This record gives C-alpha cells, sequence and structure tokens, in this order.
RNA sequence: GGGGCAUUCGUAUUGCGCCGCUAGAGGUGAAAUUCUUGGACCGGCGCAAGACGGACCAGAGCGAAAGCAUUUGCCAAGAAUGUUUUCAUUAAUCAAGAACGAAAGUCGGAGGUUCGAAGACGAUCAGAUACCGUCGUAGUUCCGACCAUAAACGAUGCCGACCGGCGAUGCGGCGGCGUUAUUCCCAUGACCCGCCGGGCAGCUUCCGGGAAACCAAAGUCUUUGGGUUCCGGGGGGAGUAUGGUUGC
C-alpha cells in the first residue's frame, strides 16, 4: 500500500494486553489512533478454558502478522500490558507465545516496553478484607 | 505457647502498621508481616531470546526487564510453596536461601 | 459453640426479654 | 573483672567515662582567653558557650552558639587557661 | 510445514504417571536450533522426531 | 463488503529542527469524504518516539512525546508536547537502601508555553562506605529539593522551547543538579523524570514553520 | 510518617463527548447470570468526580495510648543531647474526679469514585439459607453531635538500685589519620575509626531464675521485707438475674 523503498522498514505499534481470562494482540500506526488489526484468543479457539492459552495467543499473533504483511507494515513496536490497576501486574501466559509468534512470522521487533497501568494509592480491590477463599 | 519471639512480624517500638493486599487472593495483611518477593525477570525467557535477536532491526539491543514486587499472605505464601515450615531450631535462622 | 456467638445469642435473648 | 582498683582508676579511663558517672565529678568544659586579630584587649569565654559574644574593643563577633562547644571566628586564636 | 529434529540429550521424565519424557531437540533444516519438547514412548540420543507443530513449548 | 483500508492515505511525519533523524514514519488516515478534512484527523495526533530514534548516537531511555500542529500536502508538521522516561529505567533506578528525592515545578517559557517539570534523584553509596543504608535527613532532603527546584526554575524560565529541548537532549538540567547538590549530599542518578505541556499559545504557522526551518 | 489549619501534585479507578477497526467481551476449577452490529471489549485525544498516597518503606522514626508517609507555607507543642545557668526537695505511685480513645454503630447536614453488611440472581451441592461469580441498599469519605468498647497484646503496671560479654542501628555531643564536593587555606557537608548519654531491637552465655516453653529479666524468692496502685482464689451457672447509674 504505502509507496516506500523495498529496503526501508515501515513501522507500527503492537499493543499486547495479556490477562488470565484472554490475550489481546492489537496492531496500530505510530500514533495509536488509526488501528490496523486486533485478534484475541476468543476468535481462534471456541473454549472459554483456552481463551488465554499460549496456543490461542500464538494463532492470534500469526493471523494478525499474516494480515499486516498485506498492508505493507514490516516492523512493530511491542507494548506488553497486564490487567494492572488494583489487580495483578504480572503478564498472562499468552504474552511470550504471542511475541514468539510475531517474531517467527517475519515481522521485525522494534522497542519492547511494559505499559501496565501502575497506580499510586488506588481504590479498594475487588476481594473482601479476608479475601478470596478458593 | 509463644511460637515466634517477634510474633511472626517486624513491628517493634511501634503501634499500628498500615495494611496491604495479598497479590494472589487479595487478603488484607499488615505490611510488616507480609512475605515480600521482589522478582526481576527478563521480558523474554532464554528459550525465546534467540528468535528476537535476528528479528530485531537494532544490533546489540539490550532486552528490557520487568520489576514487580509481589506481596503474599501466609495462607497463599505456604500454598504457593515460596515458603514452607521449618524445624524449631532452623526457624531462628533468618539468612535468605543462597542461589 | 464459639464464645463470640454465645455472646450474640445472649444479646438477642436480652433484647426480646426487655421488650 | 574481679581485681580492679575502684579506688585508683587510670587517668585515661577516668576522662573517657561520663562526667556524672566519674569516681569524683568534674566538668569536661573549661575557660579559655581569646586574642582577636583586629584588637589588643583580651577577653575570657566559656568552652561551651551559649551567647554570641561581642568584643566591645572593636565590636566584632567572637564565638557562635552550637549544639556543643562554641565555634570561634577565623583569625581569633583561643588558648587554655590553667 | 512438517519438519524433523534430532535428539541430543534426554532432560528428564514427566507426566502424572511418568508416561512421557522431556527432551531437547536440534532441528534438521537448521543446524543450531534447540527447543524443549515432551514425547510419549521410549527415546534415546540420536532418535529423530517428526514435529507436526514446531512452535509450541514444554 | 467494502475494505476501509482501500480508502486510506499514508502521510509522512517529520520531527522539528531540534532532532537529527527528521523522518519518524508513516500514518494512514481516511480520505476526505467532504464533511470532514483528512488534516482534522491528523491535527491532534501524538507520537511517543525514543530519543535514540531522533538523535543517532543518543541514549534510548528518554522518550519524547510530539504532537502534530499542521498538515502540508502529504507531509505532517509536529511540535514538542512532553518528555517521558521509559518504565524499565525508572524501575531499575529505585533501590531498597537509599533515599529517593522527587521535585515537581510549574514554569512559563518566554515565548509562552507552560511546562510542569518533575525531576527525581537518589542518594549515592560511597566507594569506601561500610554502612548498609545511605539515607539523607529531612532538612538535607528539603535543601536538595529547594536546590533542584530553583535550578529547574532558573534554567527553563529565561529561554524558549527551541533552547529548552536542546537543554533536555543531553539532560544538562540533571548534570547541573548532580554537580550543585554534591555539597549537601552526594546524588547517584538525577534525571528530569517527566515534562508535561500544560497550556499552549494561540497557534500561528510562521513559528511552527521556523521550528522546521 | 508527632498534632491542627491552609495550599499543591501524582498515577490509577469509574462515568461522559469525539475518532479508528471491529465480533465477541467479563468472569470461573468448569460454567452461567451480565455488557454487546442502536456498535461492546481494545487503541488515541480531552473533560469531570470522589477515593487513596504505590515502589522509596527497614525487626527504621515519632506519639500517653489509639495512631501517624505527596509538595510548600503558617500556628503551638515535645524527647534526647550540651551547659563551671537558675529555683532548692518542689518527689514516687494513686480512691474520688478528669483528657483522649481503632473498627463498627446512632442522629442531623454535604457528596456518592471504588468496595460492599442487607437483599436480588447465576453456579456448586443430597441440601447451601454459605464458600465461587454478576449486580446492589445502609455503610465506606467530609463537617457538627453522641457511643467508650477490640487478641485496645509485649496476653508482661509505674518509679528507683545492682548484676556478663558482642556487633549493628537512630538522635545529639566529644576526639582523630585519610578520601572526596563547595576551586584552593581553614570551615561546613558525604564517608571512615573510636568514645559518651538516652532510645528501637538482635546475637551469645551453666549470672540466676522457671513446671517447662523460655526470660539479661519473667534475675537479685524459705539466704523469703526498696516505694506504691489495680487485681485472681477448682470447673460450670455467668459477665447471667435483679437493683442502681450513663445513653436518643
Ligand atoms: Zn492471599
Amino acid at each position: 500500500g504505502p509507496q516506500v523503498a523495498e529496503g526501508e522498514n515501515v513501522f507500527g505499534v503492537c499493543h499486547i494486553f495479556a490477562s488470565f481470562n484472554d490475550t489481546f494482540v492489537h496492531v496500530t500506526d505510530l500514533s495509536g489512533k488509526e488501528t490496523i488489526c486486533r485478534v484475541t484468543g476468543g476468535m481462534k479457539v471456541k473454549a472459554d478454558r483456552d481463551e488465554s492459552s499460549p496456543y490461542a495467543a500464538m494463532l492470534a499473533a500469526q493471523d494478525v502478522a499474516q494480515r499486516c504483511k498485506e498492508l505493507g507494515i514490516t516492523a512493530l513496536h511491542i507494548k506488553l500490558r497486564a490487567t494492572g490497576g488494583n489487580r495483578t501486574k504480572t503478564p498472562g501466559p499468552g504474552a511470550q507465545s504471542a511475541l514468539r509468534a510475531l517474531a517467527r512470522s517475519g515481522m521485525k521487533i522494534g522497542r519492547i516496553e511494559d505499559v501496565t497501568p501502575i497506580p499510586s494509592d488506588s481504590t479498594r480491590r475487588k476481594g473482601g478484607r479476608r479475601g478470596r477463599r478458593l | 505457647t509463644k511460637k515466634r519471639r517477634n510474633n511472626g512480624r517486624a513491628k517493634k517500638g511501634r503501634g499500628h502498621v498500615q495494611p496491604i493486599r495479598c497479590t494472589n487472593c487479595a487478603r488484607c495483611v499488615p505490611k510488616d508481616k507480609a512475605i515480600k518477593k521482589f522478582v526481576i525477570r527478563n521480558i523474554v525467557e532464554a528459550a525465546a531470546v534467540r528468535d528476537i535477536s535476528e528479528a530485531s532491526v537494532f544490533d546489540a539491543y539490550v532486552l528490557p526487564k520487568l520489576y514487580v514486587k509481589l506481596h503474599y499472605c501466609v495462607s497463599c505464601a505456604i500454598h504457593s510453596k515460596v515458603v514452607r515450615n521449618r524445624s524449631r531450631e532452623a526457624r531462628k535462622d533468618r539468612t535468605p536461601p543462597p542461589r | 459453640m464459639r464464645a463470640k456467638w454465645r455472646k450474640k445469642r445472649m444479646r438477642r435473648l436480652k433484647r426480646k426479654r426487655r421488650k | 573483672p574481679l581485681a580492679k582498683d575502684l579506688l585508683h582508676p587510670s587517668p585515661e579511663e577516668e576522662k573517657r567515662k561520663h562526667k556524672k558517672k566519674r569516681l569524683v565529678q568534674s566538668p569536661n568544659s573549661y575557660f579559655m582567653d581569646v586574642k582577636c586579630p583586629g584588637c589588643y584587649k583580651i577577653t575570657t569565654v566559656f568552652s561551651h558557650a551559649q551567647t554570641v559574644v561581642l568584643c566591645v574593643g572593636c565590636s566584632t563577633v567572637l564565638c557562635q552558639p552550637t549544639g556543643g562547644k562554641a565555634r570561634l571566628t577565623e583569625g581569633c586564636s583561643f588558648r587554655r587557661k590553667q | 510445514p512438517i519438519k524433523l529434529a534430532r535428539v541430543t540429550k534426554v532432560l528428564g521424565r514427566t507426566g502424572s504417571q511418568g508416561q512421557c519424557t522431556q527432551v531437547r531437540v536440534e532441528f534438521m533444516d537448521d543446524t543450531s536450533r534447540s527447543i524443549i519438547r515432551n514425547v510419549k514412548g521410549p527415546v534415546r540420543e540420536g532418535d529423530v522426531l517428526t514435529l507436526l507443530e514446531s512452535e509450541r513449548e514444554a | 463488503v467494502v475494505d476501509p483500508f482501500s480508502k486510506k492515505d499514508w502521510y509522512d511525519v517529520k520531527a522539528p529542527a531540534m532532532f537529527n533523524i527528521r523522518n519518524i514514519g508513516k500514518t494512514l488516515v481516511t480520505r476526505t469524504q467532504g464533511t470532514k478534512i483528512a488534516s482534522d484527523g491528523l491535527k491532534g495526533r501524538v507520537f511517543e518516539v525514543s530519543l535514540a530514534d531522533l538523535q543517532n548516537d543518543e541514549v534510548a531511555f528518554r522518550k519524547f512525546k510530539l504532537i502534530t500542529e499542521d498538515v502540508q500536502g502529504k507531509n505532517c508538521l509536529t511540535n514538542f508536547h512532553g518528555m517521558d522516561l521509559t518504565r524499565d529505567k525508572m524501575c531499575s533506578m529505585v533501590k531498597k537502601w537509599q533515599t529517593m528525592i522527587e521535585a515537581h515545578v510549574d514554569v512559563k517559557t518566554t515565548d509562552g508555553y507552560l511546562l510542569r517539570l518533575f525531576c527525581v534523584g537518589f542518594t549515592k553509596k560511597r566507594n569506601n562506605q561500610i554502612r548498609k543504608t545511605s539515607y539523607a535527613q529531612h532538612q538535607q532532603v528539603r535543601q536538595i529539593r529547594k536546590k533542584m527546584m530553583e535550578i529547574m526554575t532558573r534554567e527553563v524560565q529565561t529561554n524558549d522551547l527551541k533552547e529548552v529541548v536542546n537543554k533536555l537532549i543531553p539532560d544538562s538540567i540533571g548534570k547541573d543538579i548532580e554537580k550543585a547538590c554534591q555539597s549537601i549530599y552526594p546524588l547517584h542518578d538525577v534525571f528530569v523524570r517527566k515534562v508535561k505541556m500544560l497550556k499552549k499559545p494561540k497557534f500561528e504557522l510562521g513559528k511552527l514553520m521556523e521550528l522546521h526551518g
């Protein structure tokens, strides 16, 4: 699409939101406003168990890469994101599999960074005082 | 009977310490008592680092790290097996495990 | 039973007695 | 332990031990005379002093009030008395 | 993309009844490409596996 | 049934004259449908770009946020909006046996941009120090905070964005604070943590074009 | 991070307006209730609301105890140290009588972001009136009245003397090589090695106790008397009954 020289790599920004219920691999332009393509574990597997599975993440990142090839984007800036807020800060199990799958598809790796929403003195967490008893 | 001299916490010459939330099960625990695990882990595991090196447009690009400080309640600390029970003599030993 | 629930039963009984 | 002459402790141990917990009490402080560079008149000052003192000879600050001993101004030479 | 892989070392035996075994495999198409895989049945050094899915982990 | 990506024009985005690497990249926007112009879609667009992608031989942990101001026939005109520090650096700086000192200040530039500057500093473990902790007392902290506040104020009050960005490229503010605050208590890493654009002037093309040439 | 009043900042959470792409998104051991092509979830910019001050944060500090961490200013306190300053026994502990006193709770006002007793559902279950999940009233927050209780704990009253070592640490003072910054000389900081006093503690010890667990105090107890307050007398009945008094 873009009229650019074969040598020069056209960059994009890939937001990877890796929760414990699902994984989000979402490619956009340098700004973030104009999105390119988003695919989540739900679209790949039809099992609420495996929405967040590394396999689902791998498939999602493989399909979004396959689509990005056809729009002229060769390189991606990775932004890894855990649920954050008052919830867990560690990324979900899909993150690494998704990143591997993007790197394997032939898409170039730009600046890697964590964009987890860290909170300074947040509001009461969803669990009670005694917490979750399971 | 008195199990631990320090009452299994750090508050000495002090009235009340503010509570924090257990990273796993969201239980309310006093900050002094909570098992703190500050984990500095590489953003990519060594198994997956090889595939990033070639794909990377930049040469000799040092990879980022995640710094996250986990707070565990005693119920979750023991169940997750980060900490387990010790002998009545080996309890008094407060040296961290060597790696 | 638990001593805190012995005390709560005793207060429920004292409320109905007085009224 | 077990043999010390509580009667005759060594003078270096006497000086180290707290002023109030000595065998006989004596202050760590002393009286010293100050020689101001821009004056001929002599003045006497307390080692731990509390007031900024003035030499009426030339009307100049001598020592400064501190947490412990009073710091003398640069040029003014202090000498121990007896 | 069905590709073959040599077995260099047997890491250990895994599974609920130790029915599987964990092995590090060096690919055939690329010389220096190591990956950790879990394989059913008896294995030793030199045995070649036919990996149908070559991206997954153990 | 129509593919929206057929109806997208790719605009090249260029950084102002402060940076060496002029070309940043390409952003797509929907074609002018008649009601709304493509320029309006590109008007309020931000770009968080690493400093090592803007200057060739500069460090890669001081990220610069650049806002678009105008569109000039396929080519996008950007201006400074803020300066952010990358997460991993900010996390790797905070250690468990030293005092962290944080000072924020609001300053008005001469040409008329209102900046909020957040500068962070850490106490230094001395080379022959046996003591485990290297904490500073509350007054020493207050003196250092006043010192780095008045340095920031002085150094970003007198000059304009043209010069202020060039001052922030090597982080000369930090180096000057590290040098100045040595006497009160030795500092380890003093960076300008954050810079935020609070208020703007009424836009004119002349100065924006001058910022580009 | 002692207390009051004022001021300012931080990200996050939630709601709302606009923009892009879109078929799922949430949650769980597994599910469903629930929100979604009248465009959810995700990504970009901006506005608003109230809450809370992360990481730094420690067997660290301060406070009579409850308790107390964003910046800056104002107001009045307070320990410890330093003193060849002053008063000259003014003290210790305490019926009565006082000040304060977490969380919850009750009255009036303000505001309602999150969480969430009650309650409504969806699961699990032989049954679940619970654990798990979606929503949600009172409450959680602030101003002015009450209420006077917590495993309010160090389950250990306060004041004073004596009795073993050891390395740290916090505040102040004292002495002394050598590194560094304020160009240099001193002189202040940051280190470094000792000492002294008062605190938070820790390790070791056949001082000596104790039923032991353990305690440098819980030692100086039949070799029994430093001063003084409150207070227990096998287990239940019971912190119940009645009476008084305090409170809506
Ligand atoms: Zn927990």
